[PDB]
C-alpha cells in the first residue's frame, strides 16, 4: 500500500511519513524503487505521523518523499536447519550464492530474554586443550565466555583454535556470528570450514550456521547482526534442545555502531560518547544468552578493548555479564608468550573448590600466588637486577619465569605463523605438569625449555638435551 | 482454631470486597521513544505520579512541563504507540510490604518472579519516603555479626550504621554479602528474636542466572526463609533499576518501624548511576560531569540515609545498608566512589593482589575504619580486638625490612612472625561464616602468639581441628562467652591453659 | 665491590631514567586525554 | 469429622515422620566417638568400635 | 572411677537432651505437615471459586 | 490571596506563573495545598510572568496550576534567644519536636555584608587546648577558621573537641550550623550537649544554638540552610555585643549543592561541573562572616576536600577567606598521630612574630624546619637506611621523630576509639614543652614516650614508669 514516504535521509536514518496507523517500533519497512532493497526499523515515534528508523544498507540513493511500505511485523529472519552450512545477511538475505534457504517458519530478531523461572546452572567444565586456560579460567560449557583483547593481540587466533578443538568434536550445532570484521577472515573461514569437512553442500551435514557482519556493512546492520545470528541460535536452543556453540567475534562494534547512530537519533551523548542506552541495549542482548532447562548455549564472545582502556564504558560493562573471563594482554606478545593470556586479569566462575577437585584448586591458586608475588617485584627489578633481591624472593622471581614460559604453548591454527605443530594438553596432564614445576621439578633446567611446550615432560626432554649437548 | 471457623471468616472477607471507580483523567502520547513518552494534556498529574498505558504497562510522570509530560515507560515500550492512551492511576509509586515478602524474589516493582503463586499482602508503602528526624534516630549500641574474622574483628558493623562494600570487579564484594546472609540463620533458628535479623538483597544490572545461582545457595543452606530478593536485570528498564534500591529500601521500613531489625544489601550502584544517568539524559535534561546529572548525590544520599536505629519510643527498629561499588581499575578518586565514601559511615576497600596473595578475604586493614568502631563490638571482643590492630598494623612496616634482610632482631623476628600468623588467621574460605564466640577464642590465640609455635601453613587447619575440640569438651566456656558476652578472667586461665596444651596434644609442625 | 658498586648505580641510574622518561610520555598523553574528557563535558552542558 | 477432614494424615506422610525417628535413632547410636584416628588402632578399641550399633 | 561416672551422668543428659528433642520434633514436624493439609483445603475452595468466575 | 500558580515541576526547580506583581528575586513563595509546608526561592525571572525557583522540601506530591501566595519578603527565620539550645529547620520550622519557636521578630536569610570602613578587625590569640594548634597554626578571636580534610580522616572528631573545649566556659553564644553532613551525627551531637550539659530543656539556658541540613533534605535546602544559621549568629552578634562561636560543619556540601541544581537553573557547568557563580556565591557567605564594631564571630568551618584533591576550585577559593587553616592529612591517621594536622600545610594569619611573641614564632619554625629536614632524609634512608647517615643526619631524624610523634593529643572526643581520657594543654607548657625538645632535653629517653602526652613532663614521667616496670 506504501502508507510511508521518505521524510528526510541523514546518513543511515531515515524519516518516514505516515497518513495513519503507524508500525510499532521495532517493525521492519521496505523502500520502494530501490534496488539492493533497503530495510528500516522504527526505533522512535517523532510525533505528528513521523517515525525514525534505521537503515541497514547504504543510504545514497534515496530520495525524500519517495514511498515506504509497512510490514507490520520486525524483521522476521529464517531460523531452522536450512540456516545450517549457509550464510545470511543482517536481515536474513543468504550472501553465499547458494540458493533460498530453506526454513520451517522466520522468527523475529527481537524478542524478550528467557524470564527468571527458566534457568539453568549447568556448572560443567568445558576442556579446551589449552592448559594456561584449563588452569586459571576454565570455561565451562553452557556459561558465557569473554575475550578481551586490543588491537592485533591475538583474539582471532584464539577463537580459531577453539572452533578446531571444541567446534569440530562438538555434538550439537553451531552459529558463528562476526560483527565489524575484515571479510577476509569470513571467506577463509568458509573455505576452511569446508576443507576440515565441518561443513558440506550435502543435506544433512554441517552441524555449524554463519553469520557475518563484515564491516562492509553500514551502521545499523552491525548492531542487529547479532540478534540475526543469535535467533538462529534460540531455535536449536528451545526447539531442537541440543547443546549449541555461539561463536561471537568481536562485539564492541555492536556497541559502537549504537553510538555511531545513537547521535544521530537526537540522544545525548554518554560520558565518553557512547549512547546512554548502552547498558539495556546490551543487556538485552547479553540477557537472550543464557542457558535455560530447554538447552544450553556455550557462547565464546570476543570483546575489542579501545586503546587498551580496560576502563572504558562498553568492556567494563560486559564483565559483569561474563561467566569466564580471558583478558589478552599486550604486554605478553611482545615478550613472545602465546596465547597471550594474563591469569591475574582472567577470572572465571567455574575457579572455587567445591566445583573442581580441590587440587585443581591449590594448583591454581599456587601458581597465582607465585606470578601475583613476582610481579609486586617487576618493579623494583626493572631499576635493577635481581641479583641484590633476597634469596626467598630470588626463587620466586626465578621459579615465576619457568612458569611464564611454561604457559605459551602453539597452536595448530597459528602453525603457519610460528612454523612449529600445535599441542593438545588434557586436563590431567595440565594440573600434573604445573604440581610438578611448583614442587621444583625443571627448575634446575633452564627457562628456554618451556618456551612453547605443551606438556612439562616435553620442556625436559628439550632441557635435559640442552644440558647434554653443553 | 476449627477447621469450620476458619472456612467462615474465610468466606465473609471474600464477601466484603469494595471497588470503587471514578473519573480518571487521560492524554495522548505526543512522542515516544527509548522508554520516554511525550504526553499531551493529561493536567492536574502529580510528579512521580503512576500512570498505565493503553497495553497495561505502568509509567511514572517525572517532567511536568508546561507543554507536555515526560513520562517513563515501566517496562517494555514495544506497543506504544503515537496518539494511544495513558491513564493517571493517582497515587504515588509504591510497594507491597509485610513478612509474607520473606522467601521470595521480587522485581524492582515487587512482582514475584519465582512464579511459585500471587503474593498475599495487605500492606503497601511508598517507594520514596522522607527519612527519619535526628530525634528518631538512636546511638548503634548493637552488633550485626557477619561471621567474617577479619570484619568482626577490625571493623565492627554495628545494627543501624551504614558499611560500603567498594572493590574492584571478582574481588569477593558478593561473597561478603552472601556470608552475612548465612550467619544470621543460625540466630533464626533459635528464639532470640532480639538477635533475627531479615535480610534483603537487591539485585541492579545482573544476569538471571547469577542471580538464580545466589538464590539456590541460600535454599541449599535454608537461609532463604529470612532472605528477600529484588531483581532489577540489564534487560530491565533503566527506571526499574533506578527505583529497585528505593523499592527494596521501603520493605526494610517496614520491620524498622515494626521494631524489627533488617538488612538491605545495595548491589553495585554504578549500575544505578547508569540507568538514572540514562533516564536523565533521555528527558533532555543538563547533564554534569561525566554525563551524570546534577543531582546524582542526592541520590545516593537519599537512599543510604535512611538507614538508622530508630529510638525505643517507636519501638527500637534498625535498618543496616551494605550498599557495594564496583571500581574500574581501583581508583577510588572516581566522582561517584568518592561521593557514596563520605555518604557511608566506614567501607570496605578490596585489593586484588591480596586476593591473588592468598588473602581472602582480600580486606586492606590499612583503609579500612569504621565511625562505631568499638561500641558495637562485645566485652570480650573489644579486649582483644584492640590489641589486634596494633599487630598487624607494625607487620605491615616490617614487611619492608622482609626484602632488605641480611639481619634480624629477636623481637622483630617474633613481631614479623607474629603478625604472619593473624593474617594467616583471617583468612577465611567461602560460604563458611563463623560464630562470633568461635572468632573470639581463635583471635585470642593469635594475638597471645601461640600461634607461633607451630607453622604458618598449619594455622588454617588448627583453627579447625581447635574449634571443633572447643564444642566437643570445652561446653561451658563457649555458653558464658556467648550469655554473658564478656570473658572473665577464669576463662582467660582455663582458655590460656589449653590453647598451648592443644598445640602440644595435636600432630602439628612445632618447629617455628 | 666500589668497582662493582659504581658500575651498578650506573646501570641502575640508566634504568630509573629509561623508565622516569617513559612515564613522561603517558603524563602527556593521560595530559591530553584529561582536557579532551573535560572540555567535552563542558560543550556538552553548553549545548543544551 | 473435622478431627480427620482438617488433618488428614495420609499413610506415607505419617510414615515419613516414622523414618525420621528410626534415623534419628541410628544416627545417635551408630555416632562413634571421633578421637586421634592413627593413635587408636589398638585390637580391643577396633573392635568395639567394629560392633559400635 | 570419677571418670566414668561424670561420664555416665553427661551422657545421661545427653540422652534426655535426645528424646526430649525428638518427642518435640515430632511433634512441630506433624504440626508443620496439619497447617499444609489445611492450607490445601483452603486453597482447593479459593480455586473453585476462579473456576466459577470462568464457567 | 494566592496570585501565583505552578506551571512547571521538574526534580526540585519549579515555576510559578503569576499574573501580576511578580515577587523580587530570593523573596519566599508559600505553596498552598501541600501536606508540608513548601518554601519557593525566586532565583531568576523568566519574563513573560514567570519565575523559576527551587525547592525546599521534596517536590513530590505538587500539581501544575496548584496556588502559590507571596510573602513579598525572603525566607525569613526566628531570631533570638528562643533558637538557644533547639534545632531549626531551614525555612525556621522546629524539626527538634519541643514546641514552637518564640523569636521576638523576624530578619531575612539575604542581606548585605557590612562596609569595609566599620570592619573592626582584630588578632587575638585563642587558646583551643590542642597543642599542635596553638604552636603551628594558632587561632584569632573573630577571625574564620578552617579545617580542611578528606573523608575520614577526623575532622568531624576535631569539631566536638572545640566545640567541648571552645564552647563550653564561653560568656557569649553559640552556632552550630551542619549542612549536607549525616543525621547520625546529628543525633550524636544533640544527645553530646545534653548529656554535656550544654543544651537543657529548661528555659534561660542552653547558650548554645543549633542548626542541621543534613542529607535527607534535598537540594537548595542544603545550600540555604547554612544562610539560616548564620542569621542566628548575627543576631547575637549585631543586637548583642556578645562573642559568637559559629561552628559550621563541612562547607563543600555548600558549594556541591548549587552544581547540583545549577543544571537545572541553565547554568553551563564550569571546569569540574561547577556552577560559574562558584566565587560570587562563597564570596557572599565569607564577606558576612567577620566580626564588626558591634559584635565578633568566631567561626570554625570545615572544608571536605573531595578524593584528597585540594586542587578542586571550590576548597581553592576558600583559602583566601580564611585566616587560619587547618589542612589535615591522611598520611597521619596510617601512623596513628591524632589531630592529624599537617603541620606544613596549615598556616595561620597570626603565625607573625611581631602578632605573637618572638619565641612563639621561633619555636614554631624550628620545629617546622624540623620536619622538613627529616621528610627529605626519607628518600636515602630507605635505600641505605638511618645507619648510613652521619652523626649530624641521625640527630635530626631522632628528634624530628619525636617532635612528630609528640604532636599526636588524645582529646575527650577520641576515648571511644582510643581509650585514654582527653587533656587540655595550655599554651605556656605548649612553648616550652616544644621548646626543650628543640634543644634535646628529651633527646636521651625513648621516642616511645613521646606519643599521645599532653606536656613534656607527663612524657618524661612515663618514661621513668617504664624503666622500674622493667
Ligand atoms: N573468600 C573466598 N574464598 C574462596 N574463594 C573465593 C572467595 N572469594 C571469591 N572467591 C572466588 O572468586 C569468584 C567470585 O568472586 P566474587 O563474586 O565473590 O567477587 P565480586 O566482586 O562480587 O565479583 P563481581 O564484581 O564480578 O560480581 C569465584 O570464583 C570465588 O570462588
Ligand atoms: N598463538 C599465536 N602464536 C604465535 N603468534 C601468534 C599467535 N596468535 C597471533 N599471533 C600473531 O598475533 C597476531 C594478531 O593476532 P589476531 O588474532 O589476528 O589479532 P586481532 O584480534 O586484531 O584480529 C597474528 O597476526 C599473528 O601473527
Ligand atoms: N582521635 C582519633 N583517634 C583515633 N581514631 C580516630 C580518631 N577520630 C576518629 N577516628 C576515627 O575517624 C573516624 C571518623 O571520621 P570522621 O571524623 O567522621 O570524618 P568526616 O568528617 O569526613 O566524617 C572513626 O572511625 C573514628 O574511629
Ligand atoms: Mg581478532
Ligand atoms: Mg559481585
Ligand atoms: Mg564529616
Amino acid at each position: 500500500k506504501a502508507n510511508g514516504q521518505v521524510s528526510q535521509v541523514i546518513g543511515a536514518v531515515v524519516d518516514v511519513q505516515f497518513e495513519g496507523e503507524l508500525p510499532q517500533i521495532l517493525n521492519a519497512l521496505e523502500v520502494q524503487g530501490t534496488q539492493h532493497r533497503l530495510v528500516l526499523e522504527v526505533a522512535q515515534h517523532l510525533g505528528d505521523s513521523r517515525v525514525r528508523t534505521i537503515a541497514m544498507d547504504s543510504t545514497e540513493g534515496l530520495v525524500r518523499g519517495q514511498p515506504v511500505v509497512d510490514t507490520g511485523l520486525p524483521i522476521s529472519v529464517p531460523v531452522g536447519p536450512g540456516t545450517l552450512g549457509r550464510i545470511m545477511n543482517v536481515i536474513g538475505e543468504p550472501i553465499d550464492q547458494r540458493g533460498p534457504i530453506k526454513a520451517a517458519k522466520l522468527y523475529p530478531i527481537h524478542r524478550d530474554a528467557p524470564s527468571f523461572t527458566d534457568q539453568a546452572t549447568s556448572a560443567e567444565i568445558l576442556v579446551t586443550g589449552i592448559k594456561v586456560v584449563d588452569l586459571l579460567a576454565p570455561y565451562a560449557r553452557g556459561g558465557k565466555i569473554g575475550l578481551f583483547g586490543g588491537a592485533g593481540v591475538g583474539k582471532t587466533v584464539l577463537i580459531q583454535e577453539l572452533i578446531n578443538n571444541v567446534a569440530k568434536h562438538h555434538g550439537g550445532y553451531s552459529v558463528f556470528a562476526g560483527v565489524g570484521e575484515r571479510t577476509r577472515e569470513g571467506n577463509d573461514l568458509y573455505h576452511e570450514m569446508m576443507d576440515s569437512k565441518v561443513i558440506s553442500v550435502k543435506e544433512g551435514e554441517s552441524r555449524c550456521a554463519l553469520i557475518f557482519g563484515q564491516m562492509n556493512e553500514p551502521p545499523g546492520a552491525r548492531a542487529r547482526v547479532g540478534l540475526t545470528g543469535l535467533t538462529v541460535a534460540e531455535y536449536f536452543r528451545d526447539e531442537e534442545g541440543k547443546d549449541v556453540l555461539l561463536f561471537v567475534d568481536n562485539i564492541f562494534r555492536f556497541t559502537q555502531a549504537c553510538s555511531e547512530v545513537s547521535a544521530l537519533l537526537g540522544r545525548i551523548p554518554s560520558a565518553v560518547g557512547y549512547q546512554p542506552t548502552l547498558a539495556t541495549d546490551l543487556g538485552a542482548l547479553q540477557e537472550r544468552i543464557t542457558t535455560t532447562q530447554k538447552g544450553s548455549i556455550t557462547s565464546v564472545q570476543a570483546i575489542y578493548v579501545p586503546a587498551d582502556d580496560l576502563t572504558d564504558p562498553a568492556p567494563a560493562t560486559t564483565f559483569a555479564h561474563l561467566d569466564a573471563t580471558t583478558v589478552l594482554n599486550r604486554g605478553l606478545t611482545e615478550l613472545g608468550i602465546y596465547p597471550a593470556v594474563d591469569p591475574l586479569d582472567s577470572t572465571s566462575r567455574m575457579l572455587d573448590p567445591i566445583t573442581i577437585g580441590e587440587e585443581h584448586y591449590t594448583v591454581a591458586r599456587g601458581v597465582q600466588k607465585l606470578l601475583q608475588d613476582y610481579k609486586s617485584l617487576q618493579d623494583i627489578i626493572a631499576i635493577l637486577g635481581v641479583d641484590d633481591l633476597s634469596e626467598e624472593d630470588k626463587l620466586v622471581v626465578a621459579r615465576a619465569r619457568k612458569v611464564q614460559k611454561f604457559l605459551s604453548q602453539p597452536f595448530f591454527m597459528s602453525e603457519v605463523f610460528s612454523g612449529i605443530p600445535g599441542r593438545f594438553v588434557n586436563l590431567k596432564q595440565n594440573i600434573a605438569s604445573f604440581k610438578a614445576l611448583l614442587e621444583g621439578a625443571g627448575d634446575e633446567y633452564p627457562e628456554s625449555c618451556f618456551y612453547m611446550k605443551g606438556d612439562l615432560e616435553e620442556s625436559l626432554a628439550a632441557g635435559r638435551a640442552d644440558a647434554l649437548k653443553s | 482454631l476449627s477447621t469450620g471457623e476458619a472456612s467462615v471468616v474465610l468466606a465473609e472477607k471474600i464477601k466484603g470486597i469494595t471497588q470503587q471507580n471514578d473519573i480518571t483523567e487521560y492524554g495522548t502520547v505526543i512522542s515516544i521513544g527509548d522508554g520516554i513518552a511525550r504526553v499531551f494534556g493529561l493536567t492536574k498529574v502529580q510528579a512521580g505520579e503512576m500512570v498505565e498505558f493503553k497495553s497495561g504497562i505502568r509509567g511514572m510522570a517525572l517532567n511536568l512541563e508546561t507543554d507536555n509530560v515526560g513520562v517513563v515507560v515501566l517496562g517494555n515500550d514495544r506497543d506504544i504507540k503515537e496518539g494511544d492512551v495513558v491513564k493517571r492511576t493517582g497515587a504515588i509509586v509504591d510497594v507491597p510490604i509485610g513478612e509474607a515478602m520473606c522467601g521470595r524474589v521480587f522485581d524492582a516493582l515487587g512482582n514475584p518472579i519465582d512464579g511459585l503463586g500471587p503474593l498475599k499482602t495487605t500492606q503497601r508503602a511508598r517507594v520514596e519516603i522522607k527519612a527519619p528526624g535526628i530525634i528518631p534516630r538512636q546511638s548503634v549500641r548493637q552488633p550485626m555479626q557477619t561471621g567474617i574474622k577479619c570484619v568482626d574483628s577490625l571493623v565492627p558493623i554495628g545494627r543501624g550504621q551504614r558499611e560500603l562494600i567498594i572493590g574492584d570487579r571478582q574481588t569477593g564484594k558478593t561473597a561478603i554479602a552472601i556470608d552475612t546472609i548465612l550467619n544470621q540463620k543460625e540466630a533464626f533458628n533459635t528464639g532470640d528474636v532480639k538477635k533475627q535479623l531479615y535480610c534483603i538483597y537487591v539485585a541492579v544490572g545482573q544476569k538471571r542466572s547469577t542471580i538464580a545461582n545466589l538464590v539456590s545457595i541460600l535454599k541449599q543452606h535454608d537461609c532463604m526463609k529470612f532472605t528477600i530478593v529484588v531483581c532489577a536485570t540489564a534487560s530491565d528498564a533503566a527506571p526499574l533499576q533506578f527505583l529497585a534500591p528505593y523499592s527494596g529500601c521501603a520493605i526494610g521500613e517496614f520491620f524498622r518501624d515494626n521494631g524489627k531489625h533488617a538488612l538491605i544489601i545495595y548491589d553495585d550502584l554504578s549500575k544505578q548511576a547508569v540507568a538514572y544517568r540514562q533516564m536523565s539524559l533521555l528527558l533532555r535534561r543538563p547533564p554534569g560531569r561525566e554525563a551524570y546529572p546534577g543531582d546524582v548525590f542526592y541520590l545516593h544520599s537519599r537512599l543510604l540515609e535512611r538507614a538508622a536505629k530508630m529510638n525505643d519510643s517507636l519501638g527500637g527498629g534498625s535498618l543496616t545498608a551494605l550498599p557495594v561499588i564496583e571500581t574500574q581499575a581501583g581508583d577510588v578518586s572516581a566522582y561517584i566512589p568518592t561521593n557514596v565514601i563520605s555518604i557511608t559511615d566506614g567501607q570496605i576497600f578490596l585489593e586484588t593482589e591480596l586476593f591473588y596473595k592468598g588473602i581472602r578475604p582480600a580486606i586492606n586493614v590499612g583503609l579500612s575504619v569504621s565511625r562505631v568502631g568499638s561500641a558495637a563490638q562485645i566485652k570480650a571482643m573489644k579486649k582483644i580486638a584492640g590489641n589486634l590492630k596494633l599487630t598487624l598494623a607494625t607487620y605491615r612496616e616490617l614487611a619492608a625490612f622482609s626484602q632488605f634482610g641480611s639481619d634480624l632482631d629477636a623481637k622483630t623476628q617474633q613481631q614479623l612472625n607474629t603478625g604472619e600468623r593473624l593474617v594467616e588467621m583471617l583468612k577465611q574460605n567461602q560460604y563458611t561464616p563463623m560464630k562470633v564466640e568461635e572468632q573470639v577464642c581463635i583471635i585470642f590465640a593469635g594475638v597471645k602468639g601461640f600461634l607461633d609455635a607451630l607453622v604458618t601453613s598449619e594455622v588454617l587447619k588448627f583453627e579447625k581441628k581447635f574449634l571443633e575440640h572447643v564444642r566437643t569438651n570445652h561446653s561451658a566456656l563457649l555458653k558464658r562467652i556467648r550469655d554473658s558476652g564478656d570473658l572473665s578472667e577464669v576463662d582467660t586461665n582455663e582458655l590460656n591453659t589449653i590453647i598451648p596444651l592443644f598445640i602440644q596434644e595435636g600432630g602439628f609442625k612445632l618447629k617455628a | 665491590e666500589q668497582a662493582s658498586r659504581m658500575n651498578a648505580m650506573e646501570n641502575a641510574s640508566k634504568n630509573a631514567g629509561e623508565i622516569l622518561s617513559k612515564l613522561t610520555l603517558d603524563y602527556n598523553k593521560a595530559r591530553q586525554a584529561k582536557i579532551t574528557m573535560e572540555l567535552i563535558e563542558i560543550i556538552s552542558g553548553a549545548s543544551i | 469429622q473435622e478431627q480427620a477432614n482438617l488433618i488428614g494424615l495420609t499413610a506415607e506422610q505419617l510414615k515419613s515422620i516414622k523414618e525420621n525417628d528410626v534415623r534419628a535413632r541410628k544416627e545417635f547410636l551408630e555416632s562413634q566417638p571421633k578421637l586421634d584416628n592413627n593413635l587408636k588402632n589398638i585390637e580391643s578399641v577396633k573392635k568395639i568400635l567394629a560392633t559400635w550399633g | 572411677a570419677d571418670s566414668i561416672n561424670n561420664f555416665l551422668a553427661n551422657e545421661y543428659l545427653r540422652l534426655q537432651s535426645h528424646i526430649t528433642s525428638r518427642a518435640l520434633n515430632i511433634l512441630k514436624q506433624a504440626q508443620a505437615y496439619e497447617t499444609m493439609n489445611q492450607a490445601a483445603l483452603l486453597q482447593k475452595l479459593i480455586d473453585d471459586a476462579t473456576s466459577a468466575i470462568d464457567n
